[PDB]
């Protein structure tokens, strides 16, 4: 990818994932690894909504339960 | 000179109310501002 985005021109290829089965670097849209852009998306915009509000925290005042 | 004692003293309490209760805005100064942080309960 480091390259790929180098004129992204020749033939740019990113869409290259892991292959850890046979332990290579392969197309995965090729090779049938498709998975919902929806997903990824709120995968991320979500799970930084969480460390942020936990990056505000400075201070834990635990009150004594009942 | 000699005039007036006040043989009472709980100057004490008054300082010693002043200090138990600076000690609240104490935790609070740290959320203050574009820079003030949260806290969680
Ligand atoms: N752009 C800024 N630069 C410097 N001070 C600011 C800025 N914007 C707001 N502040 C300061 O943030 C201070 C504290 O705000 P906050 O921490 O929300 O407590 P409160 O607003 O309840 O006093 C405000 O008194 C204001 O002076």
């Amino acid at each position: 990818h480091a390259a790929s985005q180098m004129a992204k021109k020749r033939r740019s290829y990113r869409n290259y994932g892991l292959d850890l089965i046979r332990g290579k670097i392969v197309d995965e849209i090729h090779a049938g690894v498709l998975e919902p852009t929806i997903s990824k998306v709120k995968s991320l915009k979500s799970a930084l909504e969480a460390c942020v509000a936990i990056l505000r925290i400075d201070t834990m005042i635990t009150v004594d339960p009942e | 000179n000699a005039t007036f004692k006040n043989k009472e003293k709980p100057q004490e309490v008054r300082k010693a109310n002043i200090i138990a209760a600076r000690s609240v805005a104490d935790a609070i100064r740290t959320s203050l501002g574009p820079k003030g942080m949260d806290k969680m309960i």
